[PDB]
């Protein structure tokens, strides 16, 4: 019964900004576009279009430094390495100009783990490797 | 309680020649003849209270095992919950029918075939029959009024008389709903003894079918507190005497009694 | 008590722009129409008209590659065979000119499977069997 | 203590375009009205009107066949037979141009049953039996 | 610890259009007011009044017989008898001008019974006793 | 390891109306403002104001009576005093000029204990002890 | 309403007739899915689940276990206004 593989989500190496970041738990980015559906005058179905591309994504882990509200909205770049083990083909995406849309100063409860959430926008992504 | 169960015996048995002590009957003895042995008193919970344990040794003229199953039935017949008062103690009970002796034994010597057959008595230390507990009162009285059999509250009385159900509380809630109410949730379970089957299945489901369709109980005559029902349940498999059958959940809301002095006079004075 | 059958949904197979899809585990797809509710006087009932029509659908699955984030916005053909096994009769359904809304470029937790979720929409259908 | 019964919703017979449909699992039908709240220039209470009606339904099941993906957009009849069994008196209901919203042309969870999904509109009903 | 007595929400005697209703659930009512939230033109706190009213109400119970569906979006009453078993104070309730919001043809799933929804709108209530 | 305490929530004592309640759960009130947020010409943060405040209120109770059926949009007074066993320092707060938003007239279901709820609005407050 | 978990059993010295006779039972009350409480009828018992569980003991436990349910109406029948009058002022 011949091989296959899942990417398990632990090997994700995550450098913001040239540092690697370590305490990541999760990563989500995707280029939304405007869809521009246009009715035509004499078809009955309707029409998309590419229309114009808009970068989001979202990452959530543990604290531990004041990296993201030192960062403010400076543009920064993010790297993310999905290496593959049971074949090498790892798929390295980087995303370009990525702007935290909130700083995130303080979020914690007394009882648990101070986690730091962060959502943003990037204006572009190079698929460096697949 | 040897001498009411030798009494009853005698008196209801005419093919009985006499019953006896353990160690009296000599070889002289007619057969047959009975032996009231009497066992342990254990502990059994609160509900059954101590349990004795007496045993009614059937003893024959070996002629055949056949005379000592028909006397075996004739026994169990005559005892098996029937109320019985030993008039020696002035003091009433009703023994239970539990089973038989481990094989039906020859001994040769004597010249007799015996068989054991095992009786139970319920509640020895029990000689009230009364609850501090009103709800326990209140649907006892209730079942009383409803089902016209006895109702035996707290727990089971050695001398109960069949048909009967008792209305022990297993379980009690207590919740401070506001600065004001209190919640009380008993959990009571009721039993229903009888010696007819059928009997009990049809005193459960016209208990039930009370309970639901006047879903609440006068606690008192004064029509103050009323219990509220809340789940009344089945169980038909359990135990007569140890478990009992039905489960009923009854709550009722209490306010706090705070009546404090009164601002009868008041007074106020002015300045500028 | 005459035979009966579900179609189980692990029959599926998935051809995505004409190369079969290993790893989906989940697809929808409508063809929405817009109702055009429209008012007469003298009739009290509303009365209902196609309008356009407009296609929508969606994936979910395991990643074991960066296909979809090579497609882009291209437009693709999306097969769809459901058989069915008591009887042979398996229901084929092609999705013509399917575009995707967003490329999901990053999704990815600490602890899970990197799954992947895809949603577009499609100009028409071709029903090829039943 | 007198009888009773409820209707179990296991006695329903759909008949979808007077055809016996055998696989649906739920029914859904209502007959809306825009209520038109109108407030007098002189009464404090809101007044409220008839207005237009406007039919919805609903539908849950098995996928058996591509029926209604095949049905398309046509106007179609439903009617609806919930048999009462402790007494015979069963509620029949009919549909009139009912339209679905949209076709359910794919709808496939891997490790289930193929469930199908339906909704739209219809103009007006007539209560056969009660 | 004096007595204190809550009410069983199944002492409800729900009476629809002169004819009393066995099988009810619940049955819910309120009697709304718009708002009219006034900012003086030199008072820092907002001012509200009264407005005009407006009825909404709602009941859910065992579908045995189509009377909903017979009724339409007729003008009925509904009468509500709380009774308070501990005190023999009920509190009754009359609703004037209902006018149901949409009648309930049909809402039936294949397993479980049939149960009947009705959501409405009424002009004006009659507290009868209290 | 000094002592501290929580203010249970069964201290609550509250007179609606000048006269004691005995049935309350819940009891709920805040004290709104219109943030009247204005992006200045030249500096590049936002600035708040005070502008309008506006009250709410909202209340969980056992029904007992019905007396908020019978008080209707009338205004009254509410008054809350939450006392501390621990130390005898009991917060007192008064609710000026409230208004119900809606009279619960009817809100019940079969098998359950007959709750009322109540929404409104208060012109203001004053903080009578703390 | 009134809910009954009641079980059954069945007998018999070949094992393969057991497994027939409980296939038989449960497919019949499935298919009619309510039986009739007398002959008279005006009462029916609505089935809820149907399971076997055939390890268990022939004797002690049984096998088959039903649950029905079955709703009835409180019988009120008071009096009724057979006589109405009413009277005038002003």
């Amino acid at each position: 019964i011949e091989e296959a593989s899942f990417l398990n989500g632990s090997d994700v190496v995550i450098l913001i900004d040239g540092v690697e970041e370590l305490y990541m738990e999760e990563i989500k980015a995707d280029f939304e576009q405007d869809e521009q559906s246009i009715k035509l005058l004499g078809c009955q179905n309707e029409i998309s279009r590419v229309g114009t591309t808009k970068g989001s994504f979202s990452l959530n882990g543990y604290k531990t430094d004041s990296k993201f509200a030192k960062l403010g909205f400076r543009s920064f770049e993010i790297i993310y390495n999905l290496s593959n083990s049971e074949t090498l083909g790892y798929e390295s995406i980087r995303l370009k100009n990525c702007r935290l849309k909130k700083l995130p100063l303080i979020n914690s409860k007394a009882g648990e783990i101070v986690k730091i959430e962060v959502e943003g926008s990037f204006r572009g992504y190079d698929l460096l490797n697949e | 309680m040897r001498a009411g169960i030798r009494k009853a015996l005698i008196d209801n048995i005419k093919e009985l020649k006499g019953c006896y002590e353990p160690n009296v009957p000599n070889k002289d003895t007619k057969k047959p003849y009975m032996v009231v042995v009497q066992g342990q008193d254990n502990d059994h919970g609160e509900t059954i209270g101590f349990e004795r344990s007496i045993e009614v040794w059937i003893y024959e003229g070996r002629t055949t095992f056949k005379k000592l199953d028909k006397l075996t039935k004739q026994v169990v017949e005559v005892l098996d919950m029937n109320t019985i008062v030993d008039e020696s103690e002035n003091e009433a009970f009703t023994c239970i029918y539990k089973g038989t002796s481990e094989n039906d034994i020859v001994v040769e010597e004597w010249d007799a075939i015996a068989r054991g057959i095992r009786f139970s008595v319920i509640a020895l230390e029990d000689k009230e029959d009364t609850t501090n507990d009103r709800w326990v009162e209140a649907l006892s009285r209730h079942t009383k009024d409803l089902l016209e059999i006895e109702s035996y509250k707290d727990n089971w009385k050695k001398n109960f008389i069949a048909p009967c159900a008792l209305w022990r509380t297993t379980h009690i809630e207590n919740k401070r709903i506001n600065y004001h109410l209190i919640e009380i949730t008993k959990t009571m379970k009721c039993h229903v003894v009888s010696k007819n089957k059928d009997e009990i299945v049809k005193l459960l489901e016209t208990l039930e079918t009370s309970l639901i369709i006047d879903k609440r109980v006068r606690l008192r005559e004064d029509k103050n507190m009323y219990l509220t029902l809340v789940s009344v349940v089945e169980d038909r498999e359990s135990d007569m005497f140890t478990t009992g059958q039905l489960t009923a959940v009854f709550k009722m809301i209490g306010k706090i009694k705070r009546e404090g002095p009164t601002m009868d006079k008041i007074y106020g004075n002015g300045n500028l």
